[PDB]
């Protein structure tokens, strides 16, 4: 939906959308893996957990504080 | 022109041009293991298993790594089509997605590397000379020429209150 609503030009424009893309792709590969395993990598099951970082996309005090310090370091 | 014609983004993009072929050197050469019973000396790979004492008998049987390295060669094509098209028409947002598939193509050799190790561990010694340290130099190239291209391709931290990530111009 997001892609259809940003011709892909404005979707990949927001630094958070890129993170979203990353998560999605990895999560899918994880499933396909768990699949080609039983049809015939404990690094891909970590893409499920990373979704939580999105929450940091709404929190504006946390995000702000975070940036503030991550900008001094 | 500022994130796509800077030299710091083209040193990295030419570095990926090295790792695009060294991971292709590995995915065809079957030399990253030595069976050593003591003759039954066999050299493992993904696609062919060849036992050398000429009596060069190369054949197939490993499946996990092979299947996993379709994707490591799959992401690579899919990343370059984003990268080859992002140097023209003044679009640079596309540069960032390309950097995604080079981390993935990096990490889908690292499963392959781990998958090939189990085969030699379950099967007389082991030694890798020609194509494990090739792919462990194309893993470390594509995995780290992808994350650095990512941080070299984003707008960058503002560093001031007025500056914003993704803004006017
Ligand atoms: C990984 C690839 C890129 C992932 C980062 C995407 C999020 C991001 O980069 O945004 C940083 C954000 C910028 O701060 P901003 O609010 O734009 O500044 C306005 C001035 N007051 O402010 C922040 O830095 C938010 C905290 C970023 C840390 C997130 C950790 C990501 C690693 C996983």
């Amino acid at each position: 939906l997001k892609l259809l609503a940003f011709k892909a030009r404005g979707y990949f424009g927001d630094p958070w959308n890129v993170f979203d893309f990353l998560i999605v792709i990895g999560s899918i590969i994880d499933v396909i893996l768990s699949e080609i395993d039983t049809f015939l990598s404990a690094f891909f099951r970590l893409f499920r957990v990373m979704r939580l970082i999105k929450l940091l996309s709404r929190a504006e005090g946390v995000r702000t504080l975070l940036w503030t310090f991550i900008k001094s370091f | 022109m500022s994130p796509t014609e800077a030299p710091k983004v083209r040193v990295t993009l030419f570095c990926i041009l090295v790792g695009i072929v060294l991971a292709m050197t590995a995915v065809v050469s079957d030399h990253w293991a030595v069976l050593s019973p003591h003759c039954e000396a066999a050299h493992f790979g993904l696609w062919r298993i060849c036992t050398k004492r000429g009596e060069k008998n190369c054949s197939y049987f490993s499946i996990s790594a092979a299947a996993i390295s379709v994707f490591s060669l799959g992401f690579l094509i899919m990343g370059t089509i984003c990268a080859l098209m992002a140097f023209r028409k003044k679009r640079d947002y596309l540069l960032r997605p390309a950097s995604m598939f080079y981390v993935f193509a990096g990490l889908c050799l690292f499963v392959s590397l781990e998958v090939m190790r189990q085969s030699v561990k379950r099967m007389i010694e082991y030694y890798y000379s020609w194509s494990f340290a090739c792919a462990c130099a194309a893993f470390v190239l594509l995995f780290l020429g992808g994350i650095s291209l990512l941080l070299f391709s984003l707008p960058r931290m503002p560093q001031n209150p007025w500056e914003s990530c993704m803004d006017a111009e």
